[PDB]
């Protein structure tokens, strides 16, 4: 219709002839009809969606926050086709990666009385209300893109070490994806910090599945492990705690959240002791020995994966303490770590190239 | 199937 053509000619106005302040008060106006007229907002995405887009994003600053919430809630109301260019217009690198990494927004608006009471009605509708929490959605929503951006790993870390959030699902999983398989040595110092990072959180933080993942990807890199060496023998302690905390949990389970918990923490214990035979030798480590004789003495005819990334994680434990398995115990575990091996090499050539290591000390 | 299986030490 016209109305919604002749609102919108009047609140698209001209930003290099605007202050602002207008600016901005045109842009509150315009996200408060459309959270309040799903009509406005066909007719903007059928009809107008280039015009109304190129001016909410004409100009960005990660300094202006109320400007940034409304342009954070525009891309989240009208969104763009994952490829269309005009999302560059919210730069990964300058604007979205600064607000997802600043906790702190204003509690009140400079403004009117009615400019004051339309922003409270706003902020009561939206999704979030905080441009910490929206830029981190728009990011992993619409984003997730996108080549690497330049300093996302450790400032996703940092953010995550200062624990402002409640969950840090987003956080991580945006930190995760930008982790390149291939890093030049300026990604490996990025990851490194970030790996120092994550691996001082609270001890809580290695139960979050979100923070393993992100731990484990990092120390996929070995010169990560190498620039952090002098920080795993404490990080190994944690987890070899951790699991013995959950050891009823290896050979039998029937918790989701216990298993896929020890498999990511052994997977991340792999990742360390695998490569880092002074972390493989961390005393805590080598309790693994008190699990692995309660299998030993009575063995099962089922081994489930858990357990065969336990033992395979127990070897390498052994081995660089010295430990001196008798007959019986070393020919159990070479036999089950041949086991592991058949099945695993067809679907992870990582953890089959680390059997085989092992087993040649068997 | 979604079980985890580590397929992430691979990338």
């Amino acid at each position: 219709t016209l109305k919604y053509s002749e609102d919108l000619d009047f609140i698209l106005s001209d930003n290099s002839m605007t202050t602002p302040e207008h600016r901005r008060n045109n842009m509150l106006r315009l996200c408060l009809d459309m959270m309040n007229n799903e009509d406005l907002c066909q007719y903007i995405v059928k009809y107008r969606h280039r015009e109304v887009w190129e001016w909410c994003f004409q100009g960005t600053d990660p300094k202006q926050k109320v400007t940034s919430l409304l342009q954070c809630f525009i891309a989240d109301k009208i969104p763009l086709l994952r490829h269309d260019k005009r999302w560059a217009m919210l730069s990964l690198e300058n604007f979205i990666l600064p607000l997802a990494t600043d906790e702190v927004f204003p509690k009140k608006i400079a403004g009117s009385r009615l400019v004051k009471l339309n922003y409270q009605d706003l902020l009561r509708k939206l999704k979030f209300t905080n441009t910490c929490e929206y830029a981190l959605y728009i990011w992993a929503t619409y984003l997730l893109y996108t080549e690497a951006v330049y300093g996302a790993v450790p400032a996703l870390a940092r953010l995550i070490s200062r624990g402002q959030l409640k969950d840090w699902d987003t956080a991580c999983s945006l930190l995760e994806n930008n982790i390149v398989a291939a890093p030049s040595g300026s990604d490996i110092e990025e990851y490194a910090q970030a790996f120092q990072t994550l691996a001082g959180l609270s001890r809580e933080k290695l139960t979050n599945e979100g923070v393993l993942k992100c731990l484990i990807k990092l120390t996929n890199h070995t010169t990560v492990l190498e620039l952090s060496a002098d920080l795993l023998p404490s990080l190994v302690r944690s987890l070899a705690m951790s699991v013995q905390l959950h050891q009823n949990n290896i050979v039998s389970s029937i918790s989701e959240i216990k298993t896929n918990l020890l498999i990511l923490q052994l997977g991340l214990l792999l990742n360390i002791v695998s490569e880092a035979t002074t972390a493989a030798s961390t005393e805590e480590l080598t309790n693994f020995g008190a699990v692995f004789r309660s299998v030993f003495v009575k063995k099962p005819t089922e081994m489930s994966f858990v357990l065969q990334l336990f033992l395979l994680v127990y070897a390498y434990s052994a081995g660089a303490a010295g430990v001196q398995l008798p007959p019986a115990e070393a020919d159990f575990l070479k036999s089950e770590l041949e086991a592991f091996a058949t099945d695993v090499s067809s679907y992870n050539h990582n953890i089959h190239t680390r059997i085989t290591r092992v087993l040649e000390t068997l | 199937q979604n079980r985890e299986r580590l397929q992430l030490l691979e990338e």
